[PDB]
């Protein structure tokens, strides 16, 4: 079974700060060397697992997402970072692993008229829990007058946009940002990656692994029938 | 209802995965034993739309027996968990006319089921919070039809719930004749194990409460060691308790199933303390 | 909904001095830039000066540089252009305006080119004798 | 025969970013300890960053910190000097240098002592308008 | 990659040095060491 990666890490329109995507895949062949083509960068900092070795490591559960920010705080998306557009906007886990890409797009993301799709958060009562998503429009109180008007003196309204044109230099220049998280754990028992084997051979003195039991012994073929419940097979004195 | 009705040869399954032929095991491991008494619930009709109260909540100690036979299919679904209310988990098996849906997550309210004297009348939750593990798979319950009379489809169950994994194991005997707990044995094929990793202190049974002796058992397991006869060909064709009878004990220290004439010296007789006195001298 | 408002202006003798200020009623200060534009009759409007974002880096054209001044604060949430030393040629409508991030020379980018996103009414300020 | 090879600078705007990379041809990384050193006209040179040996602890100085990262990437032998939101005081040249051991606070030694045994031609980086 | 050549990537020094400065403490602080290494056995023992 397989899974393609090339829609998953690209959208017609990458969505805002405060309200982001996030795709949760799995019983899949983990083959990354594939998205060199479908997507342009420059780093690929695969901090957890090197780009030759993912071919044979099974994972369980991975998430995949995007996001766009400016080009002033992409290394803000990191573990024990700080700041405004971290805590409030996104933050990572102190014990974050896996793959973080960011590439400057201005070529896709930005308009001479001024493109005012992209939103983020900077006014908000506390730092946020990590991998929360808060997407209320309520104005926020930053005063001693009560905050019941729609708008006015000391009510700040929390959501605001980026001013993008492509005639700014970097560091305001617009960047695209997609993660790869990785996480390893047990139970499932069904989501094991690259766990696969092949090459029986028969009536040679071998040794077998079958499952999670060693052994050393020839095998043959034998006039038995199983219940197709049974697995194991065994006799007096607890011998396979 | 809550009648008592002893439970013959019922209550055994298969402890493991591995295949013996035309011989004699012993197991030590949670099983239902010979001769014990299982209580019956019974629904009633309910042809007013107020109250029955035939679905009471159960203790739910090391293991549960299940057991139904009916022609319909009134008896669909199961409720499991500690508490059942908005702060912990809990587990749910209900299923479709031809699919089953196991999710396991909190369930805030559950007055109780639709009771409408059917198309689409099982509303029993009202919110739900965030979760995992939607399991979905071939329905357990097959329908055998009856017919003619006298013969209806008897389907047997055994959930348990150790080290993180939920068993259930069931078959479907069609055979049952004129009497609800006939005589015969059977052995219990395994069908699914489902890593889920709560505790279980109560479940709740979900019933087709519209309107409908008991045809409905509960039985209570406890850890008693079984000697299981394996044929010459996969099937588990009988077994022996080992503490019911004396006769039972000396079959199972013997480890054979038949027994000859003589004495066997079986175990030991010890008398156990009652009390426990302390003397200590009295200096303050 | 956000509306910017303006007050001062009006007829001042040359060589006074006045401070028009404007006021942020939806959106508050040090997060966006705020600039002002003037237009004369018969005239294209040209900018006057700006503030930054953060902290604030103030910038002023070629034909208003040692004469006026920018301030901003955020108590009120108020933006002060301070004129000193007008000369008869400073008769013109003047708008404050808003925009997002640190506009105001970013790159090869200047304020002049008038795309700001937040607009105002608008006071007149006139010099005659 | 070891010879370390800078690479980036030129003229970036004030409130920009850029990345300069240092790699090492003799020597690897993940062994030794590398900093970066910083000097303009008119002063004398002042450290940046660090990253020592085993995994890497990153220490900043004073003046660069929030604003300015270090990372070090062993499957390019490279170490990377991520700078964001330059000030107009930031026109300089930079080394980077490696260090024998765990050298970058250590005990009570701290690398603001130039003593790296492994030097560098350097890049400028100059903000201006 | 080929290491006939001396310098490069993947294609290192073998040796290693390791600096002592005083300022250091006792974690990369110097430490001689010297090992006596024993056989005891009945043998034409020359040592006593
Ligand atoms: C054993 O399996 C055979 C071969 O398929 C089957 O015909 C028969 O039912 C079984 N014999 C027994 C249980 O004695």
């Amino acid at each position: 079974n397989l899974c393609p990666f090339d829609e998953v890490f690209n959208a017609t329109r990458f969505a805002s700060v405060y309200a982001w995507n996030r795709k949760r895949i799995s019983n899949c062949v983990a083959d990354y060397s594939v998205l060199y083509n479908f997507a342009p960068f420059f780093a690929f900092k695969c901090y957890g697992v090197s780009p030759t070795k993912l071919n044979d490591l099974c994972f369980t559960n991975v998430y995949a997402d995007s996001f766009v920010i400016r080009g002033n705080e992409v290394s803000q998306i990191a573990p024990g970072q700080t700041g405004n557009i971290a805590d409030y906007n996104y933050k990572l886990p102190d014990d974050f692993t896996g793959c973080v890409i960011a590439w400057n797009s201005n070529k896709l993301d930005s308009k001479v008229g001024g493109n005012y799709n992209y939103r983020y958060r900077l006014f908000r009562k506390s730092n946020l829990k990590p991998f929360e998503r808060d997407i209320s429009t309520e104005i926020y109180q930053a005063g001693n007058k009560p905050c019941n008007g729609v708008a006015g003196v000391n009510c700040y309204f929390p959501l605001q946009s980026y001013g993008f044109r492509p005639t700014y230099g970097v560091g305001h220049q617009p960047y695209r940002v997609v993660v790869l998280s990785f996480e390893l754990l047990h139970a499932p028992a069904t989501v094991c990656g690259p766990k696969k084997s092949t090459n029986l051979v028969k009536n040679k003195c071998v040794n077998f692994n079958f499952n999670g039991l060693t052994g050393t012994g020839v095998l043959t073929e034998s006039n038995k029938k199983f219940l197709p419940f049974q697995q194991f097979g065994r006799d007096i004195a607890d011998t396979t | 209802t809550q009648s008592y009705t002893n439970s013959f040869t019922r209550g055994v399954y298969y402890p493991d995965k591995v295949f013996r032929s035309s011989v004699l095991h012993s197991t030590q491991d949670l099983f239902l034993p010979f001769f014990s008494n299982v209580t019956w619930f019974h629904a009633i009709s309910g042809t007013n739309g107020t109250k029955r109260f035939d679905n009471p909540v159960l203790p739910f100690n090391d293991g549960v027996y299940f057991a139904s036979t009916e022609k319909s299919n009134i008896i669909r679904g199961w409720i499991f968990g500690t508490t059942l209310d908005s702060k912990t988990q809990s587990l749910l098996i209900v299923n479709n006319a031809t699919n089953v849906v196991i999710k396991v997550c909190e369930f805030q309210f559950c007055n109780d089921p639709f009771l409408d004297v059917m198309e689409s009348e099982f509303r029993v939750y009202s919110s739900a919070n965030n979760c995992t593990f939607e399991y979905v798979s071939q329905p357990f319950l097959m329908d055998l039809e009856g017919k003619q009379g006298n013969f209806k489809n008897l389907r047997e169950f055994v959930f348990k719930n150790i080290d993180g994994y939920f068993k259930i194991y069931s078959k479907h005997t069609p055979i049952n004749l004129g009497r609800d707990l006939p005589q015969g044995f059977s052995a219990l094929e395994p069908l699914v194990d489902l890593p889920i990793g709560i505790n279980i202190t109560r479940f709740q049974t979900l019933l087709a409460l519209h309107r409908s002796a008991a045809a409905y058992y509960v039985g209570y397991l406890q850890p008693r060691t079984f000697l299981l006869k394996y044929n010459e060909n996969g099937t588990i064709t009988d077994a022996v308790d080992c503490a019911l009878d004396p006769l039972s004990e000396t079959k199972c220290t013997l480890k054979s199933f038949t027994v000859e004439k003589g004495i066997y010296q079986t175990s030991n007789f010890r008398v156990q303390p009652t009390e426990s006195i302390v003397r200590f001298p009295n200096i303050t | 909904q956000v509306q910017l408002q303006e007050s001062g202006g009006g007829l001042v003798q040359p060589g006074g001095s006045l401070r028009l200020s404007c006021t942020a009623s939806g959106i508050a200060l040090h997060t966006h830039a705020t600039g002002w534009f003037r237009q004369a009759p018969g005239k294209e409007r040209e900018g006057v000066s700006c503030i930054s974002s953060g902290d604030g880096t103030t910038y002023y054209e070629d034909s208003v540089e040692g004469r006026f001044t920018i301030s901003r604060d955020n108590a009120k949430n108020t933006v002060y252009l301070q004129m000193n030393s007008l000369k008869l040629e400073d008769t013109a409508v003047y708008y404050c305006a808003a925009d997002p991030g640190a506009v105001c020379h970013s790159g090869s980018y200047y304020y002049t080119d008038d795309d700001f996103y937040y607009r105002g009414q608008g006071t007149q300020v006139t010099v005659s004798s």
